[PDB]
RNA sequence: AGCGUGUGCCUACCCUACGCCGGCAGGCGCGGGUAACCCGUUGAACCCCAUUCGUGAUGGGGAUCGGGGAUUGCAAUUAUUC
RNA sequence: AGGAGUGGAGCCUGCGGCUUAAUUUGACUCAACACGGGAAACCUCACCCGGCCCGGACACGGACAGGAUUGACAGAUUGAU
């Protein structure tokens, strides 16, 4: 009943099935190399992962 | 609030009170009598009763409806 | 004559089934009597074709301005 | 009056006719649609509105169901019948004709309105 | 997620840095702050418990990590530390104008 | 709210060899990684040790998508007297 | 007998002191060792927007790793590999070992 | 030719050579790669050589529209895409 | 001084306006208009039409083992075992 009325919607694909690991979010993933986090979050952790400036 | 919709409630459960009355009776002796059957399912256990309508009834945990 | 049954311009029609490589005339009136026959049924082809628009369902808001004034 | 055929078959060896050719006769959206397992994990919506459409009253009208899913793909044993169907706000009560078959009930039920302009 | 979780975590210890060195059997960490009597806890309680923190959250197994603490020294030279000190300061009521004069006449002080 | 009697149970059992549970910020996941020897929801943990946070035996701070929790000497009396130990027992949070 | 010594970091400078530490203890060993080979470095690009919203000039923020990868062969037996690898580990570099 | 990319914590969606079926999009076994190793000496386009076309809204241009066949997905009608 | 163009023709996309149960909204000269990494069939979703669950912790006063609620099969019901 309610327990199958919960789970009616597979979350196999779409952008539903990723969200941000920071900010929770599901605009603008960063599908690469399993970051699996939006790109303004990235921004904000990006030089302490070591991700920096040379180009 | 009270909107354009009006409002329905769920399945109350009526205060059937002593419904321990209809579990057992007391006869001449001590010997015990029931009127409900028995599931000889393992997931029921042994002492849970059956439901009782006026064609067919209803278990607890197996949810079988025996019909004929 | 040996041609195959997949270069013919309708394959497996509504009224028999056969595969039928139409002419001028003949696809005149089969486009004719299919553009009736979508309006009789009433379905949203029909209806965009009897309106004179778009049947294919893409954007019109910004394109289209040669159908009228 | 005229006798109408619907791909070269008769209503009634159309009517009696098992499923795998019923598919191999549709095209080729069809096919896909009942060639991709059982309609049990998810289309049990169509499968008890089939149902409830096999099911048959007695000589009059016939009776009037009503359904929130516009993807149904029409078969001969549920064809002549009276469906209402949901467009989004109200149910759009039509009637189905026997060319019903091969198309999808969203087809005939119209959901936008169409629009007149007067001063910008 | 290491560095976002100390920060949260010592908010009024004083937090400064971590730093990861890579072992075979030993994932030894390093934590760094400017007192170290108050980041163990009554006899060492917190450190051991932060230790069983991350030990359960991270997946490793137990026993993989062995969690120290280090004073860093020159502590006026650190940003963070200065940061975290003015921060604790407006906390208390306190106007701007003198807890930054303070601050900047400590880092000063310190020789930068 | 319906959680079984043996849930509870469960939770504070677990929580009482290591003084710190850890739960993913999610209420559509139902299965426990570490508890996987029996069926456990993620909810009801979350709603059970949030009354308890409510109540002030545990301490609960936030992060990326996970929480992290604490035992203080209250709460280890509380979980004692819940689970009705003596005290000759000593979780390993207090101990070396 | 051909065990396979190979390391990966992220700055050079330590990468290549510690493959000057790694030659030396062979050297001093006496034993026959080849001199390490350089992979070309994968680069990690990653292209993004600066602003937050969708207001202002169109600026791009570029970020970059610079995977330096050596990897050296020994002609020696497997327990003194194994004592040199136990020995002098800094955080700076990565030590992955293989034997087929 | 050169930047690159390629088997995953929640996850299950990776890159494809080789051998058959089919004009075609596509289908089954067959093997490698956690990557200077395998796709891959990435036989790319433009360009070059030889016929056909001959100033014509024309073999330019391919909008609009009808029918049929495939893959993805739990589902494509308001043509998903080809 | 030039070269390539745009603005003209068709198509894709965005905005304004009209219409709509709803056609969600921010951004209007450089410094908005293939911008929000926004190529939206379902999730996205913030918009509308419909019905369920609480995902109202904890304190106070009522209720309580003689009982405080959830979990449904026969036939009508939207939309659904
Ligand atoms: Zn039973």
């Amino acid at each position: 009943g309610h327990q199958q009325l919960y789970w009616s919607h597979p979350r196999k694909f779409g952008q539903g099935s990723r969200s941000c690991r920071v900010c929770s979010n599901r605009h603008g993933l960063i599908r690469k190399y399993g970051l699996n986090m939006c790109r303004q979050c990235f921004r904000q952790y990006a030089k302490d992962i070591g991700f920096i400036k040379l180009d | 609030k009270s909107y354009t919709t009006p409002k329905k409630n769920k399945h109350k459960r009526k205060k059937v009170k002593l419904a321990v009355l209809k579990y057992y009776k007391v006869d001449e002796n001590g010997k015990i009598s029931r009127l409900r059957r028995e599931c000889p399912s393992d997931e029921c256990g042994a002492g849970v009763f059956m439901a009782s309508h006026f064609d067919r009834h209803y278990c607890g945990k197996c949810c079988l409806t025996y019909c004929f | 004559y040996k041609i195959p049954d997949w270069f013919l311009n309708r394959q497996k029609d509504v009224k028999d089934g056969k595969y039928s490589q139409v002419l001028a005339n003949g696809l005149d009136n089969k486009l004719r009597e299919d553009l009736e026959r979508l309006k009789k049924i009433r379905a949203h082809r029909g209806l965009r074709h009897f309106w004179g628009l778009r049947v294919r369902g893409q954007h019109t808001k910004t394109t289209g301005r040669r159908g009228r004034t | 009056f005229r006798k109408f055929t619907y791909r070269g078959v008769d209503l009634d060896q159309l009517l009696d006719m098992s499923y795998e050719q019923l598919m191999q006769l549709y095209s080729a959206r069809q096919r896909r649609r009942l060639s991709r397992g059982l309609r049990r994990k998810q289309h049990s919506l169509l499968k008890r509105l089939r149902k409830a459409k096999k099911e048959a009253p007695p000589m009059e009208k016939p009776e009037v169901v009503k359904t929130h899913l516009r993807d149904m793909i029409i078969l001969p044993e549920m064809v002549g019948s009276m469906v209402g169907v949901y467009n989004g706000k109200t149910f759009n009560q039509v009637e189905i004709k026997p060319e019903m078959i091969g198309h999808y009930l969203g087809e005939f039920s119209i959901t936008y309105k169409p629009v007149k302009h007067g001063r910008p | 997620e290491l560095n976002e979780f100390l920060t949260r975590e010592l908010a009024e210890d004083g937090y400064s840095g971590v730093e990861v060195r890579v072992t075979p059997t030993r994932t030894e960490i390093i934590i760094l702050a400017t007192r170290t009597q108050n980041v163990l806890g009554e006899k060492g309680r917190r450190i051991r418990e932060l230790t069983a923190v991350v030990q359960k959250r991270f997946g490793f197994p137990e026993g993989s990590v062995e969690l120290y603490a280090e004073k860093v020294a020159t502590r006026g030279l650190c940003a963070i530390a200065q940061a975290e000190s003015l921060r604790y300061k407006l906390l208390g009521g306190l106007a701007v104008r003198r807890a930054c004069y303070g601050v900047l006449r400590f880092i000063m002080e310190s020789g930068a | 709210m319906l959680m079984p009697k043996k849930n509870r149970i469960a939770i504070y059992e677990l929580l009482f060899k290591e003084g710190v549970m850890v739960a993913k910020k999610d209420v559509h996941m139902p299965k426990h990684p570490e508890l996987a020897d029996k069926n456990v929801p993620n909810l009801h943990v979350m709603k059970a040790m949030q009354s308890l946070k409510s109540r002030g035996y545990v301490k609960e701070q936030f992060a990326w998508r996970h929480f992290y929790w604490y035992l203080t000497n209250e709460g280890i009396q509380y979980l004692r007297d819940y689970l009705h130990l003596p005290p000759e027992i000593v979780p390993a949070t207090l101990r070396r | 007998h051909r065990i396979r010594i190979t390391l990966t970091s992220r700055n050079v400078k330590s990468l290549e002191k510690v493959c000057a530490d790694l030659i030396r203890g062979a050297k001093e060993k006496n034993l026959k060792v080849k001199g390490p080979v350089r992979m070309p470095t994968k680069t990690l690009r990653i292209t993004t927007r600066k602003t937050p919203c969708g207001e202002g000039s169109k600026t791009w923020d570029r970020f970059q790793m610079r995977i330096h990868k050596r990897l050296i062969d020994l002609h020696s037996p497997s327990e003194i590999v194994k004592q040199i690898t136990s020995i002098s580990i800094e955080p700076g570099v990565e030590v992955e070992v293989t034997i087929a």
